[PDB]
């Protein structure tokens, strides 16, 4: 894993500054991956979930660090709280919830086998 | 007379008081919404557009938090000369 400064607008200052490339979509570079989870603002800046932007830039830039040389996910209850709170208006709108976006696929919280970012 | 410094000094420590207003923080986060909200409604979810506006809506949003910056400065000079004015009583 090679880690590199965050430099999409919207995962600055989300509690890490480091992330790898590719991510879990195969974007290459930030330029990539930040034009699509930039998308999202309105959705981010409307404030649905408190954890959505955390979230998101944990997927798209996912975080590196330099002694733990392993992808940390989100952990399941990240996603299922912002899905809570923003999947109603986004289905407001006519969005679904992305299938990329799928919380199953991530692992629980407290598990002692698998570590997972929650806050 | 000396007792009437006191009382002119609580109306320069109530002036001073209001002089560091702030108070933006809550007013952007209605207009942020208020943009967000028409995003929505746009469709913005064409696409150029919408990434222009919120890049413009993160400069706002330094631009409001250096205008509070400030505003902490200028409590920060209130303190100060509150600070010199006692030293002569």
């Amino acid at each position: 894993l090679a880690c590199q400064e965050i430099t999409v607008p919207l995962c600055k200052g989300i509690g890490y500054q480091y992330t790898y490339m590719p991510n879990q979509f195969n974007h290459d570079t930030q330029d990539e991956a930040g034009l699509e989870v930039h998308q999202f603002w309105p959705l981010v800046e409307i404030q649905c979930s408190p954890d959505l932007k955390f979230f998101l830039c944990s997927m798209y830039t996912p975080i590196c660090l330099e002694d733990y040389k392993k992808p940390l996910p989100p952990c399941r209850s990240v996603c299922e709280r912002a899905k809570a709170g923003c999947a109603p208006l986004m289905r407001q709108y006519g969005f679904a919830w992305p299938d990329r976006m799928r919380c199953d696929r991530l692992p629980e919280q407290g598990n002692p086998d698998t570590l997972c970012m929650d806050h | 007379a000396r007792e009437q410094l006191k009382e002119g000094m609580i109306k320069i420590e109530e002036q001073g008081k209001k002089l560091s207003e702030t108070r933006t923080q809550e007013e952007l986060q209605k207009y942020v919404a208020a943009v967000a909200t028409f995003a929505l409604q746009a469709g913005f979810l064409i696409g150029k557009i919408s990434g222009e506006v919120y890049l413009k809506l993160l400069d706002l949003k330094k631009a409001v938090r250096a205008k509070e910056k400030k505003g902490l400065d200028i409590l920060n000079m209130v303190g100060e000369i509150k600070g010199t004015l006692e030293r002569v009583y």
